[PDB]
RNA sequence: UAUACCGCCAUCUUCAGCAAACCCUGAUGAAGGCUACAAAGUAAGCGCAAGUACCCACGUAAAGACGUUAGGUCAAGGUGUAGC
């Protein structure tokens, strides 16, 4: 019996200090604006991409920062309501780092081979009463093969607020809160993982503080 | 002889031949006219030893034969089966509602309505022509909640319930304005099925395909004219109708996008104009570009109906009731 | 295609009992021996008569108990008798069961001059073992 | 009357698949669902497998699954119609 959880967090912009978690200069230091070639670039990814440097796409960091703020606020509000987050990755370039981050965070992850529809038929494959993932964060939307991951399809079929760092190949229209930017460099991935971890930790701390404030009564 | 005696289920299976029980004969009451302390008398409370005449036993056997005949007659009891569209067919027939979910989701409110049935014969490596069946069922009570589905299999009830579950997992919604008529007209061209709908008022009548009539009854639309142009493909026609219903411009959204109010001069009422929708913030003070003689590609059927030039042996004849 | 006692599969929904769910070659591996008599030795007489009596008593007990048998019978021999171990299906009342048992016992005793006392094992549901 | 069956047996069978219940795809068509440096397939159930006997678990024994052959049998018993 605590209806204040549906009004207190959703009131002030950046309740958990979302914009302060990252920085425009810190993001630019990772060279996330870089992208693939125009040929590899996707059609629907044109509005989010700014220009090109000798066929090297550049993404305006302002829209990326706005999308990151939105996604971080969404994830913090979800954690405030106690929800499951699922990390996806298949490039095998930083799988160990993503696993360590998932271990540090208070959620689950799955960056390995995704069998044929594990979330759709979760009634029979998984347990009958399983808390399905309420959020998805893509660490590498592009798997080993040049093919859009099925996670977006399962989400659209299950209606889940999808999050992730879309590259210049996938379809951001299928993702709810896309985040244009590089998805290959190491410093960028490390910064994104650290930002997600800090956001989750601060959201949990604020949730505990609000619970204590409620208990003060 | 005794060697010529075996079970009875085997003999029954043999007599039936479908390849390429002791009810009347009581076990308690002796088949020979006799009385005993056990049964047929006060259950041990006048416990004696008597005997019935053979005529009484023959009468008891005749009574058992009459009971068998009564059971056989009961087996001949007829039943009521509503005819769907075509006589003795599962056209526009209805059945029970879909089953709930595991944790809940009482989907019993929705109503099922089988549409078409087709027997497909596809040869195989050894089984031969597989008697596969494909069905397209549409479930939905109304108020926008509805949706079609498909469920092919080599059975009947199994395929029906599979299609019902698929429809439950595939619920389509259609933005409506006053449950009676669609927002505006639609002139689509789904693959090879044309859909020419016309906005009509209440009490006008359902002038559309029987399948479309059932779809509208399930959705909620009461009456609306529709010219079923092009070929008559059930699956493609239904898919195109669903696509058109999903692609519709509402009044509130259109007003919010453009800004201008909805001006109208209804003939039923007086010249008093009544706004139907208003913007959600701004208001385009400038009027629309009233450019006369616009480029609205109307249909020839519209002109034929407005000028009454359409004439045939089946133009606008009286149709059935209900 | 030989099809002795082994049942041909068709769909995984065949409520077969325990004894019925066994091939006819597992008599020395999984399946035991139902009826027993010295006639099947190397070599003792009294075989044809024993087999005939067993086959007759099986059908007799199956007819006297219409549908009240969860599975096949298991004959035995102890003295001048023929014990019959059966898994009766709880169908009729115990009074009727006792009456029929006594009647059959007396009839067999006065007919074959051999008190063929049987044994029951009331079980409501059939002992389903596999879904062939 | 077995080219109407129960029941029985024979080749393929020198084989490896056969399927209930689900999910995805083909602008949602009859239909297909395989790529482990992994692209949608999960698969209780039957069988191969597996397991068990003489001299072991080997050699010898039991099984050779769904199905073509309307495979043969009124000829071991009854058996859809007819009749002496
Ligand atoms: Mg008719
Ligand atoms: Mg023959
Ligand atoms: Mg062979
Ligand atoms: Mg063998
Ligand atoms: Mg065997
Ligand atoms: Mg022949
Ligand atoms: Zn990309």
């Amino acid at each position: 019996f605590n209806d204040k959880i549906l009004n207190e967090p959703l009131k002030h912009s950046d309740f958990f200090n979302v914009k302060e978690l990252f920085s425009v200069r810190s993001l630019f230091d990772a060279r996330v604006h870089l992208g693939h070639k125009a040929g590899c670039r996707h059609r629907f990814m044109e509005p989010y991409i700014f220009g090109s440097r000798l066929d090297h796409d550049i993404i305006d960091l302002e829209q990326t920062a706005t999308h990151l703020q939105l996604a971080l606020n969404f994830t913090a509000h979800m954690a405030y309501r106690k929800g499951i987050i699922l990390f996806i990755s298949r490039n095998r370039q930083f799988s160990y780092l993503i696993e360590n981050m998932a271990r540090d965070c208070g959620e689950y992850a799955h960056t390995r081979y995704f069998r044929g529809g594990m979330l759709t038929n979760a009634r029979l494959l998984f347990g009958p009463t399983v808390r399905l993932p309420d959020l998805i964060i893509f660490l590498h939307t592009l798997n080993n093969i040049f093919e859009p991951h099925v996670a977006v399809r399962d989400a659209a079929k299950m209606n889940i607020p999808t999050v992730g760092i879309v590259d210049t190949n996938c379809n951001p229209c299928l993702i709810t809160y896309p985040v244009p930017g590089n998805d290959d460099s190491p410093l960028a991935v490390h910064l994104y993982c650290r930002l997600f971890q800090t956001a989750i930790t601060r959201a949990k701390e604020k949730r505990q503080q609000v619970e204590a404030l409620y208990r003060l009564q | 002889s005794f060697f010529t005696k075996l079970t009875a289920d085997e003999l029954w299976k043999g007599a039936l031949a479908e390849t390429g029980l002791n009810r009347g004969q009581i076990i308690g009451e002796g088949r020979y006219g006799f009385l005993w302390p056990g049964l047929n008398v006060p259950l041990m409370k006048v416990q004696t030893i008597a005997q019935r005449s053979k005529e009484e036993q023959e009468k008891v056997e005749a009574d058992m034969i009459q009971q068998r005949e009564e059971w056989d007659r009961k087996k001949k009891m007829k039943v009521k089966r509503e005819r769907g569209w075509s006589g003795n067919s599962w056209g526009g027939i209805s059945l029970g509602p879909p089953d709930p979910g595991p944790c809940g989701e009482t989907y019993e409110d929705f109503d099922t309505r089988i549409l078409e049935v087709r027997n497909v014969f596809t040869m195989t490596a050894k089984e031969g022509r597989k008697k596969s069946i494909r069905v397209l069922v549409a479930v939905g009570n109304g108020k926008g909640a509805a949706g079609f589905s498909i469920g092919k299999a080599t059975d009947r009830m199994d395929a029906f319930r599979k299609a019902k579950n698929r429809a439950v997992h595939h619920l389509h919604y259609i933005e409506r304005y006053e449950d009676h008529t669609i927002f505006h007209d639609i002139s689509l061209r789904f693959k090879r099925t044309h859909i020419k709908m016309k906005k009509q008022p209440k009490g006008y009548g359902l002038r559309c395909h029987r399948a479309i009539i059932t779809i509208c009854r399930l959705i909620g639309i009461k009456d609306m004219y529709a010219k079923v142009s092009g070929s008559i493909n059930m699956l493609s026609l239904t898919q195109g109708l669903f696509r058109g219903l999903s692609r519709q411009e509402t009044h509130q959204q259109l007003a919010d996008k453009k800004g201008l109010h909805v001006v109208e001069i209804r003939e039923e009422c007086g010249p008093l104009p009544i706004v139907v929708a208003s913007p959600r913030g701004p208001l385009r003070k400038d009027p629309e570009p009233e450019d006369e003689v616009p480029d609205v590609k109307l249909d020839w059927e519209d002109v034929k109906t407005a000028q009454g030039m359409k004439r045939s042996v089946w133009s606008n004849l009286k149709r059935a009731a209900t | 295609k030989n099809r002795a006692a082994r049942v041909r599969v068709s769909k995984g929904d065949k409520p077969v009992t325990y004894e019925e769910a066994h091939a006819p070659h597992y008599i020395a591996h999984r399946k035991g021996w139902l009826s027993l008599h010295t006639g099947n030795l190397d070599g003792e007489d009294h075989a044809a008569e024993r087999t005939v009596e067993d086959v007759f008593l099986r059908k007799f007990m199956w007819g006297t108990f219409p549908g009240c048998l969860a599975d096949q019978l298991v004959l035995k021999r102890r003295g001048n008798q023929l014990e019959i171990c059966a898994v009766v299906l709880r169908q009729l009342s115990p009074h009727k069961y006792y009456f029929l048992v006594g009647y059959s016992e007396t009839l067999l005793s006065y007919f074959y001059k051999c008190p063929v006392r049987l044994h029951l094992q009331t079980v409501p549901s059939k002992v389903v073992y596999k879904y062939l």
